[PDB]
């Protein structure tokens, strides 16, 4: 039971601990997970913003 | 102009597609991202081709349907391939631009990408068995994914988690940081504009 | 010749008890808000196996509430909470008067909504009248939750496929495109956190 | 393939496309609202640094 290192700074989601669920279930396969993968990228508007303030 | 982000995508299926032998592929190697999206997402008899494959493999029965219409009748050709697309829910039955490939690219991406996922859909475990029978019924087959869903739901809806997925809520800021969070209306319309590329 | 009990309902039953959970039914919650404590209320998938009058009123509320919850509020004001004879005999006549319509409105694919079905709630032909309803109400949510460009996607679902095969690659794409919107959301919480 | 399993095959479609439109409707408006915050903390990181700069 993979306790959860109360000092990681990112609490797991829901959605991990139903994922993580559903593969120790054997119902789901992590090569199912993984060819299910998005690289969609997240917040691209912050990103920007980050890289103009160090070059300033 | 076709996005960086377009090619990239078309790149990804036209490997996907290489991945899955396709036969409209044979003796077309295409190293430029362009032609790779010209071929995917520009209006060609043989990106219908690529298309009628894709369905085909689907949904085999579809193919002694749509090989006996005449090369005259490529509009009949369409309406059938956007018929069986919309019974697998991925676009409405009248979306005969999409299939056409007018539609705007990243429908055309997102639209091709459904079609190979479910081709490539991991046929789980059991599978090693290499040549035999053809002949397996249709019925196992379903008999089989109903089982395995019925597995899945189950799973999904006995987990405590389930419902927080559904409603997903995340607030990792300390209280020092409420009142920047909070703040008018006017700081909101400052910072999304400062976020404009002419920067 | 004499007349074989048809498996046909027993999958009907669980599915309904999936569909209400999905819709976001909770068993403490709903039971409070019709004056009944967990105690006395047997909800599952078996809770209509026997006639349960309890469990009818909470989960039809439930349902109509899902539906349109601004017509809920209104056609029971006077008979919500059942408490008295008069009351549920008021809840039971706006029930079947509501499913009537909607039975009309959806026609053939719809049971055939009796009276008689709600003085002893309960049953295999109840089982099947709720299942109907629960897909009914499902359906609506998908139809004003599609973005305008997946609206397609509750026609699609009302067309009946009577090809297996076609059943069977429409049902691998749902599942498949579940499971990517599971994963965007852990990516998109952890990384959030991370920056913040 | 007796009716009955083909009605069931599309009852579990129903169930898991609801979820995942249900889903990501709801994940939206969680990536709007936190791409907000990102670039209203990251604004005032950018001032407090102008001004920084600007002593030494």
């Amino acid at each position: 039971m993979m306790a959860a290192n109360p000092w990681s700074p990112v609490q797991p989601s829901a959605a991990s601990l139903l994922l993580e669920k559903c593969l120790a279930a054997g119902v789901l396969s992590q090569n199912a997970l993984d060819q299910a993968q998005l690289e969609a990228p997240c917040f691209s508007h912050a990103e920007e913003l980050q890289r103009i303030t160090e070059i300033k | 102009m076709t996005g960086g982000k377009e090619l990239g995508a078309a790149v990804e299926l036209y490997e996907r597609l290489q991945m899955l032998s396709c036969p409209c592929l044979e003796g077309v190697y295409l190293t430029d991202p362009q032609s790779i999206y010209e071929l995917l997402c520009t209006p060609s008899s043989h990106r219908l081709d690529i298309l009628q494959w894709l369905c085909s493999r689907i949904y085999p029965p579809v193919q002694e349907q749509l090989s006996s219409l005449k090369e005259s009748q490529t509009d009949t050709k369409v309406k059938e391939i956007a018929k069986l697309c919309f019974d697998l829910m991925l676009c409405h039955f009248d979306d005969l631009d999409l299939i056409r490939g007018h539609a705007s690219p990243f429908k055309q991406i997102s639209f091709i990408g459904q079609l190979l996922d479910v081709i490539q859909y991991p046929d789980t475990i059991s599978s090693n068995v290499i040549l035999e029978s053809l002949s397996h019924s249709t019925e196992k087959n379903v008999v089989t994914c109903i089982r395995e869903n019925e597995e899945l739901l189950k799973e999904l809806f006995s987990s405590p988690h389930f419902q927080a997925t559904l409603s997903p809520e995340c607030n990792p800021w300390p209280a020092d940081f409420k009142p920047l969070l909070n703040a008018e209306e006017s700081l909101q319309k400052r910072a999304t504009q400062s976020s404009k590329g002419k920067d | 010749m004499q007349s074989g009990s048809r498996p046909h309902l027993a999958w009907q039953r669980e599915h309904m008890w999936l569909a209400l959970q999905g819709l976001g039914f909770e068993s403490g919650a709903e039971a409070a808000n019709a004056g009944k404590t967990l105690v006395h209320v047997t909800f599952g998938v078996n809770m209509f196996d026997k006639p349960n009058k309890d469990a009818f009123y909470v989960v039809f509320h439930f349902l109509f509430g899902k539906l349109d919850n601004v017509r809920c509020k209104e056609v029971f004001r006077y008979c919500w909470p059942p408490l008295d004879k008069k009351r549920d005999a008021e809840f039971r006549k706006a029930c079947c008067e509501w499913l009537k319509k909607i039975s009309d409105e959806v026609g053939a694919g719809f049971p055939q909504v009796v009276a008689s079905i709600f003085l002893s709630p309960g049953g295999p032909k109840f089982v099947h009248l709720l299942y109907h309803f629960a897909r009914y109400v499902m359906l609506q949510h998908i139809k004003r939750d599609a973005d305008a460009g997946n609206v397609f996607i509750s026609e699609a679902l009302q067309s009946k496929i009577q090809d297996p095969q076609k059943a069977l690659a429409r049902n691998k794409l749902a599942r498949q495109k579940y499971l990517k919107v599971l994963q965007k959301e852990n990516l998109v919480i952890e990384e959030y956190q991370r920056k913040a | 393939v007796p009716e009955d399993m083909v009605e069931m095959i599309e009852s579990q479609t129903l169930l898991l496309t609801y979820l995942t439109i249900k889903m990501q409707k709801n994940l939206f408006r969680l990536e709007e609202k936190a791409e907000r915050n990102l670039l209203l903390v990251n604004d005032q990181k950018d001032q407090l640094q102008e001004t920084i700069h600007m002593m030494k």
